[PDB]
């Protein structure tokens, strides 16, 4: 809580705007407003990894006491990181769930926004940072160390019955004096059945970046309805169960309903031009449903493509034969929905909810929003994150990537929209350059069993996919095709690998991988799994990214690495 | 008419119930195939028609035109009763016993016919009509005769625009068309009866049967023999100026320069 600490927020600070994300700029660009509200001058930062972290703060070495932590924290006992932390406060609103308690405890310059269903790490700092064996933090027979040292009385301290602390078992003797180590490893390790089961099994994330910030500012008599749309960007970034597990998807159908079915600054005069009060609507999260013809969707939909095999023609025979039950035209089924005749686009959605009942794809419809600025338009709630990431363009001019991070922050203004359609120049063509090796894949059958998973690697770059995140998508695009449709469950469901050719960046074998179908809540051991081969051997490995699921090799230090990675 | 009572019933008795070849006769699926193909050219074979009712050969050619309309209406009444869905966006075909050039004759007019030919140079494509709207000069109210009308007049002074408008006006709007391109016929140099007169005759096709022909190339047609609407009628010279016209129902390839083997595979 900071209803009290926000009262403190006057003196100098840094609002770093945390590592690569949608949600950051959503949950920060709000705050360039609030700072000019309370008359605060500011400074904000691009982060791509721990590289950026001190390479810049080493340039900003003050004692600036009010400091942020979002999308970060699972990196260092960050006093170990920022040793110039003496009393310089940090601020926690991070979504990275698995973090170390060393930054929770020693709670000098950190603030716990803590409420959760995990009472499993209670003394984990009281032993882990407290114990050791073959330990020197003790007295000795020598007359030099017969003084009050940091007598931790622990697995740090003596094993000759000179130690105040360690009331856990007997100190005179259990069966001998030296059984202290035995119980120390027992107590150390027997919980590492759970502790090292934490942080060495998988990784996943928490919650929002500005939902609290809405509620923080909800008290401030602030009906900045615009900011709600800024908010939902971060919501449907990863509340979407199509990407990341929410559950609260179906339980904030109450809350934000309880927000905005409640919150109505105009019950009487809301039907006019600028930013009419919003709606919730039961809609899709379909592949860019609105602005281009159906025949873009009916191919480019994974939820169609998962169940129907549409890269080939039987899908299309299945397609149109299901358009029998609608009896849609075809010319109209190849122009933009918004451009079609009108009773069709109007009437269209109403029947699809019901006459998708029988054709294996019933779960295309979800809950969403929709609103505008004026009368040029009706932008769409879900139709916004995807044009953004066309500006996350992996140009190697050395100027674009940092600077285009700034353009994003200039993007979500009402004033700045000419740029915005440029994404749509870029986005769709990506989305159908998607197939550009897929049907070359499913028929080449470039899926590799590779033991206890499924496995793929690409060996030729895309200027598109130099940029990293689509690597996950293509991985998420195909195993449905052959691996999930021509098989039984025993021979189908296993996770996958997805390599990234850096045909330009000197050769370093970038990669991501993902779980099998219908195993989502089974969080990915890939949170650690790639440490398997690396922990054993490791060869020039990197974890320079903030992300867990992310790596970087050499051109040729991947196969024997992968051979170690068999397990 | 009376007998058409039976015909529609007899049609609907087979287009989705009579079957050969171990079930699921195509007609039950052909309709929807063409429907999902936006094509509108349901095809038949007289063989299976004959397998159903061989009475379908001799109350027919008293007027083969009524057979096709009576079939087109079964179509419409089968399409939208089952697919009212796609009702906001027919003709049929037959395609099997050969007759020869210069064997159609005086007697082979306007009957069940199956006939052949070859292509040469001809004209482009153009549209035709179906429907009667002309009126609006006095009162010009909406009257609306109840048919698309081919060659029909009444011409009263009484017609429902205050039963008026003995004088006349004309519309240039709300007016159905249907493309059409003319042919030229030719006959084969394989089947020559030794240098007889060279075949070329007035023969016709229609909107859907269009934009496919090519010179000195061949296509077998169902075809049915008629004459020009008026071949030079006046008390006149020592001969009438008569030609005679044929018109296309189904066009069925004679060349097949592409893949030639239908359902050799061994």
């Amino acid at each position: 809580l900071r209803n009290d600490f926000y009262r403190q927020l006057v003196g100098k600070r840094i609002l770093i705007v945390v590592n690569y994300d949608i949600d950051a700029i959503c949950a920060s660009r709000i705050l360039q407003a609030l700072f000019k509200y309370d008359h605060m001058l500011y400074t904000v930062v691009p982060i791509m990894g721990v590289t950026g972290l001190k390479r810049a703060y080493g340039e900003h070495q003050g004692d600036v006491k009010y400091v942020v932590l979002v999308n970060c924290g699972g990196c260092v006992d960050i006093v170990e990181l920022l040793q110039p932390s003496d009393d310089v406060t940090f601020f926690i609103c991070d979504s990275h769930r698995p973090l170390d308690v060393c930054n929770i405890y020693s709670d000098r310059q950190v603030c716990i926004l803590g409420d959760a269903s995990l009472e499993e790490n209670i003394p984990a700092f009281e032993t882990i940072f407290y114990d050791s064996e073959g330990e020197d933090e003790d007295e000795d027979e020598s007359s030099d160390t017969e003084q009050q040292h940091d007598d931790s009385g622990a697995g740090e301290s003596d094993q000759e019955d000179q130690a105040p602390r360690s009331r856990k078992l007997s100190r005179l003797e259990r069966h001998e004096q030296r059984i202290l180590k035995q119980r120390a490893r027992r107590q150390w390790e027997s919980e590492r059945d759970r502790i090292m089961f934490e942080y060495t099994q998988f990784s996943y994330y928490g919650r929002s970046a500005a939902l609290m910030v809405f509620e923080l500012a909800w008290k401030l008599s602030k009906d900045n309805m615009d900011l709600l749309w800024w908010a939902i960007v971060g919501i449907t970034e990863q509340l979407l169960l199509g990407k990341i597990e929410s559950g609260a998807y179906t339980l904030e159908l109450e809350q934000i309903q309880s927000h905005v079915s409640r919150l109505t600054n105009k019950t009487n005069d809301q039907n006019t031009m600028s930013a009419s009060k919003i709606t919730f609507e039961n809609d899709l999260h379909l592949v860019l449903y609105r602005h281009w013809p159906v025949t873009e969707s009916m191919r480019y939909s994974r939820y169609s493509s998962c169940q129907l095999k549409l890269w080939t023609l039987r899908g299309e025979k299945r397609l149109h034969e299901l358009l029998l039950e609608m009896g849609l035209p075809l010319v109209h089924a190849r122009q933009t929905y918004g451009a079609m005749d009108l009773v069709l686009r109007k009437e269209f959605f109403s029947m699809v909810e019901r006459l998708a009942e029988k054709y294996d794809i019933a779960d295309i419809v979800y809950g969403t929003f929709t609103l505008s600025y004026g009368y040029r338009s009706r932008y769409a709630a879900a139709d916004y994150v995807y044009a953004l990431l066309a500006i996350m363009e992996s140009v190697k001019k050395h100027k674009t990537p940092e600077d285009c991070f700034l353009e994003a922050s200039d993007a979500l203004s009402r004033q700045h929209k000419q740029l915005l359609s440029a994404g749509i120049d870029q986005a769709k063509l990506l989305h159908a350059a998607v197939f550009r090796q897929v049907q070359s894949s499913l028929e080449a059958r470039q899926v590799h069993s590779a033991g206890s998973f499924f496995y793929y690697v690409l060996q030729e770059e895309h200027a598109f996919f130099s940029y990293p995140y689509a690597l996950g998508l293509l991985a998420r695009f195909l195993l449905r095709g052959h691996v999930a449709t021509s098989r039984a469950r025993q021979a189908s469901d296993l996770p996958l690998i997805a390599s990234c050719p850096l045909n330009a960046s000197e050769g370093m074998c970038l990669l991501v991988g993902i779980v099998p179908v219908r195993e989502d809540s089974p969080r990915n051991f890939f949170g650690k799994a790639f440490e398997q081969a690396a922990q054993k051997s490791g060869v020039a490995l990197l974890q320079d990214f903030f992300e867990p699921a992310v790596v970087q090799l050499r051109q040729s230090d991947l196969t024997r690495f992968l051979d170690s990675l068999t397990v | 008419l009376g007998p058409r009572t039976e015909i529609a019933n007899r049609f609907q008795s087979f287009l989705r119930t009579f079957v050969d070849e171990r079930g699921a006769y195509t007609y039950r699926d052909r309709i929807r195939r063409m429907c999902e193909q936006n094509m509108s050219s349901f095809v038949v074979s007289y063989t299976d028609l004959a397998n159903k009712e061989h009475v379908l050969a001799y109350f027919l050619p008293e007027a083969p035109f009524q057979m096709l309309e009576i079939f087109d209406k079964v179509a419409k009444d089968m399409v939208l009763s089952i697919f009212p869905t796609y009702e906001r966006v027919i003709h049929v075909r037959i395609s099997p016993l050969i007759e020869e050039l210069r064997t159609f004759r005086k007697l082979h007019l306007n009957q069940l016919v199956r006939t052949l030919g070859v292509v040469t140079a001809t004209t482009g494509v153009l549209p035709q009509l179906s429907v009667i709207k002309y009126d609006c000069v006095k009162c010009g109210y909406v009257l609306g005769p109840f048919v698309q009308s081919q060659n029909t007049e009444i011409k009263p002074g009484s017609c429902p625009e205050c039963q008026s408008t003995g004088p006349f006006s004309i519309n240039m709007e709300q007016t159905l068309y249907r493309n059409y391109q003319k042919i030229t016929l030719q006959e084969s140099p394989g089947r020559i009866p030794a240098g007889r007169i060279p075949r070329s005759k007035d023969v016709i096709l229609l909107a859907d049967l269009c934009d496919q022909c090519k010179p000195g190339d061949e296509l077998e047609v169902t075809g049915i023999y008629t004459n020009n609407y008026d071949g030079s009628l006046n008390t006149d010279q020592g001969f009438p100026v008569f030609a005679t016209v044929i018109i296309a129902n189904h066009v069925v390839v004679k060349d097949s320069k592409q893949v030639v083997q239908s359902l050799t595979d061994e």
